[PDB]
C-alpha cells in the first residue's frame, strides 16, 4: 500500500492499481467467448459447477427478447448491472416504443461504473460484460471492461485463457464474416473457438452454453439436451 | 501524504494530484486543433489495437449541442463523464436563454465543473484534456482545457503522446499562413500532423478521424468528414510521410 | 489473529486478489457455524441441525435453527444466528409478498434469488439500492422447499449473494468430513427412509456429545404434507433404529 | 480521504471500556470541588471556585450555581461551555413537564432525562463527551429531599454526602466520619465548609471563593426556599464557623 | 529501472537504454527449439503448437 | 460526499482538549487590548495594525457594534473576529429584538455567542474561533458590566483585564492601578498609559482606537422629539478626541 | 455520519461483540433459577460503598410490564436506553394486536434490538446482557430467558451472568437439577441466596431478591427479609 | 496525530500552517500588479506574458469584470481565479436584487471575506490561491482599493501592489507618497493616472514594456472599461515626452 488501497488517489504513474486490480476479475474469470456474423449473434459460455453434487451456475442472462448479456467475474457485480440494463430497456419500449440502440446502452453502463469511480466509499466493478443484441443496424458485440470501456468487436473474449481464444479469432476471422443465414456453423466455430481455451475441463450437455439471436429468431439460450446437437 | 490528494496543501505551491492528472492525459492517443479563419478542425489518432475490431464504429469525438465539437484524450471512460456533463449544461442554457449557448458560455461551464474536484475530500479531479470549438454568432472560438481546470484562447492546441510532434508543426502552420488558412485547406493539414503524431507511437497502427465545424462548409454544425474527401486527406499525408 | 491482511482499510477495496477481502471472511464464519446437514431426494428434503447442547443447565429442547419460512419452503441457519434473525423475518416477509400481487407458491430459486439481493447491500452509498448495511452478513442458509413446476429444490445461499443449487449439502464446522462421505453416498434412487437415517449416519460423525433427540432435531418439506418439524418422540425412533442395524454388523 | 482521518473514538477498547469518558473523568479532577451534604431539614451545596484572582469579579458570578427550575438547583463542575448547553435543555424540559400535566417535575425523572442526553453521545455519532458533574440538589413531596451526582456516561446514583471535582478519595473520607443521619441545616454549613477547608486546592478558603447555597424548609407552610447567597452573606457565617 | 539514481537518468553514464521485452509469438517458439535441440525428440514435433498454447 | 460529522476536538489521554489548548495560545501571539471597568463608564482601546503602512485603517475595526450599549474588542485573529461579529449581530436581533421587540442585556448577549463558540467545540467540520472577545456594555438593572469570553466557550466577568500577547505584564501593571472608584475621565488616562506600556508603535489616536461605552448621547439619537429614548450609551472615539488626551499623560 | 464503527474481522468474528462481551464479563452477577411456579432473579447490588441513598435509587431489576422483570449485567449507562425501548414495545403490543406481551415476543425483540446496533452504520453495540423472566398471561409456566449482546436469544432452564459467572453455574449444576426445581417460593429463594454467598460474601445486605409469582404480583424482598432467610443457610451450613 | 495540517486545525504553535500554504502559492503566474487612486478614478496595471505564440493573446487575462464598477485585478491561479470571478459575480446579482442598488465594492469585500473564512473552519473546503485586488469608484467613500488574502483577512489601501516581486514596488510608492505627502494624486483626469503608474513599474521592475506585454483596467467614475493595447500604445509614448 503506497496508493493502492484508495479509489479516490493518483499515483505518480499516472494510472491507479484499482482499476488494475479489477481487471483481475477479468482474469480469474471463467472463459466466455462471443463471435458475431452479419446475421446472427453468439455467445458461448463456459459454466462452471462447485462440485458433483451441485449443479452449474448460469453464466447467461436473458436482458430482453434480443438482448443478453454474459458475465466474467464476480456474480453479485453482475446480478446489479443485468437488472440496470432490463430496465433502460423497458423504458425505450415503453417511452419511445422502441427497441434500445445497443451501441447507445454501453455509453449508460459506462457512466454508470465512472460514479462509482469518482465518489469515495464507491467501488469499481468487478464484471465485465459480453452484450450481443440484434437490432435495425444488425448484429452487434459490445465488449465491456470494469474501466468502463465499451468497444464493437467482430469477436472477442474474456475470462481466463483469453489470449488462446483471441489468437484462434485472428485466424478463424474471415470464415465467420462470410458465413450468414446458416446459424448452425457460427455456433460450431464457437464451440471450437472454447475448446482451445480449456483446462482439460472438457464440455459436456450441462457446461456448455450456447445462446443466439438472429434476424428472425428471438433471444433464446440453450442448455440440457438442445446443446448436445451441437457438440 | 501531503503528497496524496486534492484537498491537500504543501509549502511548494504544489497540490501533487492534479499534476498527477496531467500524467493520465499523457498516456492518451494525439488529438489536434487547428483553428482555421471559418471555423475549427478537430483530428483524432484512434488506435487500431487488433484485426478482430469492426472499424470506423468508435468516435472519440462527441457532439456537445448541435455547434461544438468536443474531442478529449486521457482516461477514455472518465472524459464521457465529463462531455456527459457539458450536454446537461448545454440543454439548461438552451432552454432559459433559447438560443445555442455561446463558446465563452460553454467555457465557463467545463471550467467549473473540473475544479469542483480539486476542493473535496471525497472527489478525484478528473484527467482528461479536453479541445472544444466551434462556431457560435460572435465567430469560432476554440479552447483546450487542462484537468487543472486551466484554459486559454488557442490558435492551435493540442494535447497528447504526440504533443510533441504536433506543437512544433503547428508553429510551422502560423509561420506558413500568419493570416491563417482555410478550413477546406486544413483538412489536409490535420491527416498531414496526426501521421508525424505516429511516429511517437509507431508500436500499433491506427485510423484517423477529421470532424470539422465552420460556417462556410457545414452552415455552422459539427459534422463529420466523410466518404472521398476523408480518403483523399489520407492519401495526401500517406505520400508525405513516404 | 493478526494474520498478514495488505488491504481491509475499505469495506469494498481491492486487493490484488482479483475479489474483495471481506466477503472471503464471510464464508470463514460459516466453518465455525453449528453443522446443518440436508440431504435433497426426488421425494424429499431432510433439513437435520444440531441444537447444540452448551450446558446441561441449558433447554435444549428450545433452542432450534428449523426456521419456517411458509409451508412450501423451510430454512435451516448456520454461522452467526443474528444476522438470520433480521434476513429470515425478511424472506417471509417475501414469500408473503409474492402472495399477495399473484397469489401463487414462490418458486425456490426466486426467494433463493430475493436473500442475496439483500446479502448484497453491505456499502457506504452506491449502485441503484441505498445501502443500509456497512458489513456483511455472515450466514449460510440451506433454503430447501417443493414447488409444483420444477419438484424438490435444494439451495445453498452464500453471504457473498450467490446460489448454487445441490442435491446435497452440509454446512458447518464439520463441513469438511461431511461432504467426503455425501460424495460416496449419495445418489438419485434414494428413498426416503434410506434418506433420513443417511442424515443421522453423518450427524453421528459430526456429532461433539453422542446422538439423542436431546441435542439434535429432524425436520422436512414433503409435497403432501408441508414443512413439518419432527418432534423428539418421533425422532427418536429412527436414531434407536440406525442403531439396530449397525449392530448386525 | 474522510474515511482514512475518521478518529473512530466511540468503539470499545479490548477492555469493553470507554477511552474518552475516563479522560472526561480525569479532567473533572483540574476543575473545583463541588460538595453536596443533605440534611434533614435542607440540602447544603457547597463549591469552591476553580479561578480566583482580585482583579476577577467574582461577586455576580453564579458560575458554579444554577437554578434548573425554583425547586431544583445544580452544582457544576468541568467544562463550562458544553454544561451551559445542558442547563437551558434542562429548562426546557422542566417547563414541557409543567406545560403538559401542569404539575412540577419530580428529581427522579429530570436527573433520568439529563444522564439519557450524555448517553447518546459516548453511544454513536463519533461524537465526544459532555464532559460535566452535576450535584443535583432538590425537593419534591413524593420522596422529599433528594440529592444526586451524575457523570459523564451518564449514569446517576443517590447519595446522602458527595463530592465531585478535585480530591473525591479524600472528601469521601471525611464525610463518612463526620455525618450523621439527621443535623439542623447550620450544622451541615459548618460541615460543609470544615471538608473545603481540608481539601482547599489553596492552603486559604474565603468567602470570594466559595460559591454556597442551599434549599430550606424555614419557609412556612410546607414551601422550599431556593437560596442563592449574596457574598457578604457567605462572609458571616464562615466567621461563624470559625474558618476566618 | 525505477531503482535508479537520478545520476544514471543522464546520458555520459548509459546512454542508450535498451528493454528486454516478453516473448512474442516468433521469440517463444525459437526458443523451446534452441533448448531440445540438446536433447533427443521424436520427429513428430511441431514448434507452433507449443508456441501457441 | 462528505462524511465530516465526526467531532474533530477529542479529549485528551492526559485530560485537558488538545484543540482549545493549541486555540489559547494563539491568542497570545495577538495585538493586544485590555478594558478598565470604571464606576461611571466603560472603557477599551487596542492597537491597529496592517501589513504595510501604506492600508488605510479606517476601513478596519477592531471595535465593533453590537448593540447601541455594548460594543466587543478581540484579541486573536482578524478574520475569526470578523465572522463572529456578524453572528453576535444576528442571534442579538433575532431572540431578543423579535421576541422582546428590544436589545438585549450584557449577560444574555454574552451566553448567546458562547453557545456559538461551543459548537464549534463540538461536532465535526468545525475547529474553535481563536479569539478572546471582551464584551463590555451597559444595561439598566445591573449597570456597568464588563465580561470576558474565550476559546473554551465559558465566559467570566472581571473588574479590569486584558487579553493579547502583552497580558501577563498588563495586568500585573492594572492591578496596582485599579481603584474602588474610577471616573471614566481617569480610567481613559489609565487605559492609554497601560497600552503605551505595551505598544512602541507611534502614539497617535490613529493608531490607538479607543471606545467607551460611557453614558448616554441624545445627540447621537438620529431623533428628535422623542424624549422617552435616549441615544447610544456607546461612543466610538474618533482620532481628535484621543489627541487631546495625548498630551494630558 | 454514515461511517462504520463495525469492521468485519478476518477471525470471523467482529472485534466490537469480542469487546463488548468482555464489558459484561465485568459487570455485576445476576442468577436466575425457576421454580414450578415462580421466578426468582438474584442480583448482586455494590453497597460497599457508605453514605449510599438506597430508597431513591432504582434495583437492578427493572419491571418492563406488570409479569416481565428484565435484570442486566454489563454497562449500566446503556442499558437505560433497552429498558426505554422495551416499555414502549410492550403498550404497541397491547394497542395494535390487545393483549399483554409475551416473554417470548418481548424476548426476540430485545433480541433484535441490541442486534440492531452491530449492523447498522454509525453505532457500536451496546454490551450490555440481559436476563428476561417472567409469566406469560392466561398461563403459569415460568419462562426464563437469556439474551447477549451478540443479539443471540436463548431460554434457559436456570442461568447466571456477570461477574465470575462461571463459579456459580458449576455450582447450579450440581444443586439445582434440571427434573425437578424447588417446589415451594420460599425453598427456591434460599437456592438462590445460597448460590448469591459464593462470589459475593461480605455480609447480607449486597444481596437483593426479586421474586414474581403469576398473576401480575412483583414483589420485591426488603433487605430485613434477606437478613432472616441468609442466617437461616448460615445456621445450616 | 500525524493528521494536524490535513486539515485546519491550530498547531503547538497556535497557528494555521494550512492557511500560510495558500500564501505561498499566490506567486504562480508570477504576475505582478500596481494599482494607485487617482483624485476621481482609480487605475491599475498588470503584467502580461504569452508562453507560445500560438495562444491567442486578447483572451489571456487577470483583470476580470464583476459589476460594471468593480474591477477585479487576480494573483495566482487562474483556476481558482475563476472560481473567485464566479462567486463575486453572483453575489453582485444577489445584491442588486434585494437592496434595489448595485452592490458597493465595501460590501463585496466582507461578503467574499467572510465566505474565505468558511472555507479554513471546513475541515474539508481548500481555500482559493488568489489574492484579489478590487478596484472601484465609490460616490460614498470615493475612490477606494480593497485587497483580500486567502486568510480572509482585509483592510484598506491608498495604493498597493502584489506579486513576488512586489517588494520592489513598495519602495516606489512609499518614496512617491513620502514626497506628495498626501493618500492620492492630484489629478483629474485618468489619462495621466496610467502614464504615472507605468513610470513606477518601469523603475520597479526594471524593464521596459509594450503594448501586447502590459495589460490595464481603469475604474472611472460609473463604468468600469479596460483600454486594448491601441490605447495603451498611446500611453507609453506620452510618458517619454514628458
Amino acid at each position: 500500500n503506497n496508493y493502492d488501497g484508495d479509489t479516490v488517489t493518483f499515483s505518480p504513474t499516472g494510472r491507479l492499481f484499482q482499476v488494475e486490480y479489477a481487471l483481475e476479475a477479468i482474469k480469474q474469470g471463467s472463459v466466455t467467448v462471443g463471435l458475431r456474423s452479419n446475421t446472427h449473434a453468439v455467445l458461448v459460455a463456459l459454466k462452471r459447477n462447485a462440485d458433483e453434487l451441485s449443479s452449474y451456475q448460469k453464466k447467461i442472462i436473458k436482458c430482453d427478447e434480443h438482448m443478453g448479456l454474459s458475465l466474467a467475474g464476480l456474480a453479485p457485480d453482475a446480478r446489479v448491472l443485468s437488472n440496470y440494463l432490463r430496465q433502460q430497456c423497458n423504458y425505450s419500449s415503453l417511452v419511445f416504443n422502441r427497441k434500445l440502440a445497443v451501441e447507445r446502452a454501453g455509453h449508460l453502463l459506462c457512466d454508470k461504473a465512472q460514479k462509482n469511480t469518482q465518489s469515495y466509499g464507491g467501488r469499481p466493478y468487478g464484471v465485465g460484460l459480453l452484450i450481443i443484441g440484434y437490432d435495425k443496424s444488425g448484429a452487434h458485440l459490445l465488449e465491456f471492461q470494469p474501466s468502463g470501456n465499451v468497444t464493437e468487436l467482430y469477436g472477442t473474449a474474456i475470462g481466463a485463457r483469453s489470449q488462446g481464444a483471441k489468437t484462434y479469432l485472428e485466424r478463424t476471422l474471415d470464415t465467420f464474416i462470410k458465413i450468414d443465414g446458416n446459424p448452425d456453423e457460427l455456433i460450431k466455430a464457437g464451440v471450437e473457438a472454447i475448446s482451445q481455451s480449456l483446462r482439460d475441463e472438457s464440455l459436456t450437455v450441462d457446461n456448455l452454453s450456447i445462446a443466439i439471436v438472429g434476424k428472425d429468431t428471438p433471444f433464446t439460450i440453450y442448455d440440457g439436451e438442445a446443446v448436445a446437437k451441437y457438440i | 501524504g501531503y503528497d496524496l490528494s486534492n484537498s491537500v496543501f504543501s509549502p511548494d505551491g504544489r497540490n501533487f494530484q492534479v499534476e498527477y492528472a496531467v500524467k493520465a492525459v499523457e498516456n492518451g492517443t494525439t488529438s489536434i486543433g487547428i483553428k482555421c479563419n471559418d471555423g475549427v478542425v478537430f483530428a483524432v489518432e484512434k488506435l487500431i489495437t487488433s484485426k478482430l475490431l469492426v472499424p470506423q464504429k468508435n468516435v472519440k469525438i462527441q457532439v456537445v449541442d448541435r455547434h461544438i465539437g468536443c474531442v478529449y484524450s486521457g482516461l477514455i471512460p472518465d472524459g464521457r463523464h465529463l462531455v456527459n456533463r457539458g450536454r446537461e449544461e448545454a440543454a439548461s442554457f438552451k432552454k432559459l436563454y433559447k438560443t445555442p449557448i455561446p463558446i465563452p458560455a460553454f467555457a465557463d461551464r467545463l471550467g467549473q465543473y473540473v475544479q469542483a474536484h480539486t476542493l473535496y475530500n471525497s472527489v478525484r479531479p478528473f484527467g482528461v484534456s479536453t479541445i472544444f470549438g466551434g462556431v457560435d454568432k460572435n465567430g469560432a472560438h476554440l479552447y483546450m482545457l487542462e484537468p487543472s481546470g486551466s484554459y486559454w484562447g488557442y490558435k492551435g492546441a493540442a494535447t497528447g503522446k504526440g504533443r510533441q510532434s504536433a506543437k512544433a508543426e503547428l508553429e510551422k502552420l502560423v509561420d506558413h499562413h500568419p493570416e491563417g488558412l482555410s478550413a477546406r485547406e486544413a483538412v489536409k493539414q490535420a491527416a498531414k500532423i496526426i501521421y508525424l503524431a505516429h511516429e511517437d507511437n509507431k508500436e500499433k497502427d491506427f485510423e484517423l478521424e477529421i470532424s470539422w465545424c465552420s460556417l462556410s462548409e457545414t452552415n455552422g454544425l459539427h459534422k463529420f468528414v466523410k466518404g472521398d474527401l476523408l480518403q483523399e486527406a489520407i492519401d495526401f499525408a500517406q505520400k508525405e510521410i513516404n | 489473529f493478526l494474520t498478514r491482511s495488505e488491504y481491509d482499510r475499505g469495506v469494498s477495496t481491492f486487493s490484488p486478489e482479483g475479489r474483495l477481502f471481506q466477503v472471503e471472511y464471510s464464508l470463514e464464519a460459516i466453518k465455525l457455524g453449528s453443522t446443518a446437514i440436508g440431504i435433497a431426494t426426488k421425494e424429499g428434503v431432510v433439513l437435520g441441525v444440531e441444537k447444540r447442547a452448551t450446558s446441561p443447565l441449558l433447554e435444549s429442547d428450545s433452542i432450534e435453527k428449523i426456521v419456517e419460512i411458509d409451508r412450501h419452503i423451510g430454512c435451516a441457519m448456520s454461522g452467526l444466528t443474528a444476522d438470520a434473525r433480521s434476513m429470515i423475518e425478511h424472506a417471509r416477509t417475501a414469500a408473503v409478498t409474492h402472495n399477495l400481487y399473484y397469489d401463487e407458491d414462490i418458486n425456490v430459486e426466486s426467494l433463493t434469488q430475493s436473500v442475496c439481493d439483500l446479502a448484497l447491500r453491505f456499502g457506504e452509498g452506491a449502485s441503484g439500492e441505498e445501502r443500509l448495511m456497512s458489513r456483511p452478513f455472515g450466514v449460510a442458509l440451506l433454503i430447501a422447499g417443493h414447488d409444483a413446476d420444477d419438484g424438490y429444490q435444494l439451495f445453498h445461499a452464500e453471504p457473498s449473494g450467490t446460489f448454487y443449487r445441490y442435491n446435497a449439502k452440509a454446512i458447518g464446522s464439520g463441513s469438511e468430513g461431511a461432504q467426503a462421505e455425501l460424495l460416496n453416498e449419495w445418489h438419485s434412487s434414494l428413498t426416503l427412509k434410506e434418506a433420513e437415517l443417511l442424515v443421522l449416519k453423518i450427524l453421528k460423525q459430526v456429532m461433539e456429545e453422542k446422538l439423542d433427540e436431546n441435542n439434535a432435531q429432524l425436520s422436512c418439506i414433503t409435497k403432501q404434507d408441508g414443512f413439518k418439524i419432527y418432534d423428539n418422540e418421533k425422532t427418536a425412533e429412527l436414531i434407536k433404529e440406525l442403531k439396530e442395524k449397525e449392530a448386525a454388523e | 480521504g474522510s474515511r482514512r482521518y475518521d478518529s473512530r473514538t466511540t468503539i470499545f477498547s479490548p477492555e469493553g471500556r470507554l477511552y474518552q469518558v475516563e479522560y472526561a473523568l480525569e479532567s473533572i479532577s483540574h476543575a473545583g470541588t463541588a460538595i453536596g451534604i443533605m440534611a434533614s431539614d435542607g440540602i447544603v451545596l457547597a463549591a469552591e471556585r476553580k479561578v480566583t484572582s482580585t482583579l476577577l469579579e467574582q461577586d455576580t458570578s453564579t458560575e458554579k450555581l444554577y437554578k434548573l427550575n425554583d425547586k431544583i438547583a445544580v452544582a457544576v463542575a468541568g467544562l463550562t461551555a458544553d454544561a451551559e448547553i445542558l442547563i437551558n435543555t434542562a429548562r426546557i424540559h422542566a417547563q414541557n413537564y409543567l406545560k403538559t400535566y401542569n404539575e412540577d417535575i419530580p428529581v427522579e425523572i429530570l436527573v433520568r432525562r439529563l444522564s439519557d442526553i450524555k448517553q447518546g453521545y459516548t453511544q454513536h455519532g463519533g461524537l465526544r463527551p459532555f464532559g460535566v458533574s452535576f450535584i443535583y440538589a432538590g425537593y419534591d413531596d413524593r420522596y422529599g429531599y433528594q440529592l444526586y451526582t451524575s457523570n459523564p456516561s451518564g449514569n446517576y446514583t443517590g447519595w446522602k454526602a458527595i463530592s465531585v471535582g478535585a480530591n473525591t478519595s479524600a472528601a469521601q473520607t471525611l464525610l463518612q466520619m463526620d455525618y450523621k443521619d439527621d443535623m439542623k441545616v447550620d450544622d451541615a454549613i459548618e460541615l460543609a465548609l470544615k471538608t473545603l477547608s481540608k481539601t482547599t486546592d489553596s492552603s486559604a478558603l474565603t468567602y470570594d471563593r466559595l460559591e454556597f447555597a442551599t434549599i430550606r424548609k424555614g419557609a412556612n407552610d410546607g414551601e422550599v426556599y431556593q437560596k442563592i447567597f449574596k457574598p457578604q452573606e457567605i462572609k458571616d457565617i464562615l466567621v461563624k464557623t470559625g474558618i476566618t | 529501472v525505477d531503482v535508479l539514481d537520478p545520476a544514471l537518468l543522464r546520458s555520459g553514464r548509459l546512454d542508450r537504454k535498451i528493454e528486454f521485452p516478453l516473448p512474442s509469438e516468433d521469440s517463444r517458439a525459437q526458443i523451446l527449439q534452441i533448448h531440445s535441440r540438446k536433447m533427443t525428440t521424436d520427429d513428430d514435433i511441431n514448434w507452433q503448437e507449443l508456441a501457441r498454447s | 460526499t462528505d462524511r465530516y460529522s465526526f467531532s474533530l476536538t477529542t479529549f485528551s489521554p492526559s485530560g485537558k482538549l488538545g484543540q482549545i489548548d493549541y486555540a489559547l495560545t494563539a491568542v497570545k501571539q495577538g495585538v493586544t487590548s485590555l478594558g478598565i471597568k470604571a464606576t461611571n463608564g466603560v472603557v477599551i482601546a487596542t492597537e491597529k495594525k496592517s501589513s504595510s503602512p501604506l492600508a488605510m485603517s479606517e476601513t478596519l475595526s477592531k471595535v465593533s457594534l453590537l448593540t447601541p450599549d455594548i460594543g466587543a474588542v478581540y484579541s486573536g485573529m482578524g478574520p475569526d473576529y470578523r465572522v463572529l461579529v456578524d453572528k453576535s449581530r444576528k442571534v442579538a436581533h433575532t431572540s431578543y429584538k423579535r421576541i422582546y421587540g428590544e436589545y438585549p442585556p450584557t449577560k444574555l448577549l454574552v451566553s448567546e455567542v458562547a453557545k456559538i463558540m461551543q459548537e464549534a467545540t463540538q461536532s465535526g467540520g468545525v475547529r474553535p474561533f481563536g479569539v478572546s472577545l471582551l464584551i463590555a456594555g451597559h444595561d439598566e438593572f445591573n449597570g456597568f458590566s464588563l465580561y470576558q469570553v474565550d476559546p473554551s466557550g465559558s465566559y467570566f466577568p472581571w473588574k479590569a483585564t486584558a487579553i493579547g500577547k502583552g497580558s501577563v505584564a498588563a495586568k500585573t501593571f492594572l492591578e496596582k492601578r485599579w481603584n474602588d472608584e474610577l471616573e471614566l475621565e481617569d480610567a481613559i488616562h489609565i487605559a492609554l498609559l497601560t497600552l503605551k506600556e505595551s505598544v512602541e508603535g507611534e502614539f497617535n489616536g490613529d493608531t490607538i482606537e479607543l471606545a467607551i461605552i460611557g453614558d448616554e448621547n441624545p445627540d447621537l439619537l438620529g431623533y428628535t422629539g422623542i424624549p422617552t429614548d435616549k441615544g447610544p450609551r456607546f461612543r466610538k472615539l474618533t482620532s481628535q478626541e484621543i489627541n487631546d488626551r495625548l498630551e494630558a499623560l | 455520519y454514515d461511517r462504520a464503527l463495525s469492521i468485519f474481522s478476518p477471525d470471523g468474528h467482529i472485534f466490537q461483540v469480542e469487546y463488548a462481551l468482555e464489558a459484561v464479563k465485568r459487570g455485576t452477577c445476576a442468577v436466575g433459577v425457576k421454580g414450578k411456579n415462580c421466578v426468582v432473579l438474584g442480583c448482586e447490588r455494590r453497597s460497599t460503598l457508605k453514605l449510599q441513598d438506597t430508597r431513591i435509587t432504582p434495583s437492578k431489576v427493572s419491571k418492563i410490564d406488570s409479569h416481565v422483570v428484565l435484570s442486566f449485567s454489563g454497562l449500566n449507562a446503556d442499558s437505560r436506553i433497552l429498558i426505554e425501548k422495551a416499555r414502549v414495545e410492550a403498550q404497541s403490543h397491547r394497542l395494535t394486536l390487545e393483549d399483554p406481551v409475551t416473554v417470548e415476543y418481548l424476548t426476540r425483540y430485545v433480541a433484535g434490538v441490541q442486534q440492531r446496533y452491530t449492523q447498522s452504520g454509525g453505532v457500536r453495540p451496546f454490551g450490555v446482557s440481559t436476563l428476561i423472566a417472567g409469566f406469560d398471561p392466561r398461563d403459569d409456566e415460568p419462562k426464563l430467558y437469556q439474551t447477549e449482546p451478540s443479539g443471540i436469544y436463548s431460554s434457559w432452564s436456570a442461568q447466571t451472568i456477570g461477574r465470575n459467572s462461571k463459579t456459580v453455574r458449576e455450582f447450579l449444576e450440581k444443586n439445582y437439577d434440571r427434573k425437578e426445581p424447588p417446589a415451594t417460593v420460599e425453598e427456591c429463594v434460599k437456592l438462590t441466596v445460597r448460590s448469591l454467598l459464593e462470589v459475593v460474601q461480605t455480609g447480607a445486605k449486597n444481596i437483593e431478591i426479586t421474586v414474581v409469582k403469576p398473576d401480575s404480583d412483583i414483589v420485591a424482598l426488603s433487605s430485613e427479609e434477606i437478613n432472616q432467610y441468609v442466617t437461616q443457610i448460615e445456621q445450616e451450613k | 496525530a500525524g493528521y494536524d495540517r490535513h486539515i485546519t486545525i491550530f498547531s503547538p504553535e497556535g497557528r494555521l500552517y494550512q492557511v500560510e500554504y495558500a500564501f505561498k502559492a499566490t506567486n504562480q503566474t508570477n504576475i505582478n500588479s500596481l494599482a494607485v487612486r487617482g483624485k476621481d478614478c482609480t487605475v491599475v496595471i498588470s503584467q502580461k506574458k504569452v508562453p507560445d505564440k500560438l495562444l491567442d493573446p486578447t483572451t489571456v487575462s487577470y483583470i476580470f469584470c464583476i459589476s460594471r464598477t468593480i474591477g477585479m485585478v487576480v494573483n495566482g491561479p487562474i483556476p481558482d481565479a475563476r472560481n473567485a470571478a464566479l462567486r463575486a459575480k453572483a453575489e453582485a446579482a444577489e445584491f442588486r436584487y434585494k437592496y434595489g442598488y448595485d452592490m458597493p465594492c465595501d460590501v463585496l469585500a466582507k461578503r467574499m471575506a467572510n465566505l474565505s473564512q468558511i472555507y479554513t473552519q471546513r475541515a474539508y473546503m481548500r481555500p482559493l490561491g488568489v489574492i484579489l485586488t478590487f478596484v472601484s469608484v465609490d460616490e460614498e467613500l470615493g475612490p477606494s482599493i480593497y485587497k483580500t488574502d486567502p486568510a480572509g483577512y482585509y483592510v484598506g489601501y491608498k495604493a498597493t501592489a502584489t506579486g513576488p516581486k512586489q517588494q520592489e514596488i513598495t519602495t516606489n510608492l512609499e518614496n512617491h507618497f513620502k514626497k506628495s505627502k498626501i493618500d492620492h494624486i492630484n489629478e483629474e483626469s485618468w489619462e495621466k493616472v496610467v502614464e504615472f503608474a507605468i513610470t513606477h513599474m518601469i523603475d520597479a521592475l526594471g524593464t521596459e514594456f509594450s503594448k501586447n506585454d502590459l495589460e490595464v483596467g481603469v475604474a472611472t467614475k460609473d463604468k468600469f472599461f479596460t483600454l486594448s493595447a491601441e490605447n495603451i500604445e498611446e500611453r507609453l509614448v506620452a510618458i517619454a515626452e514628458q
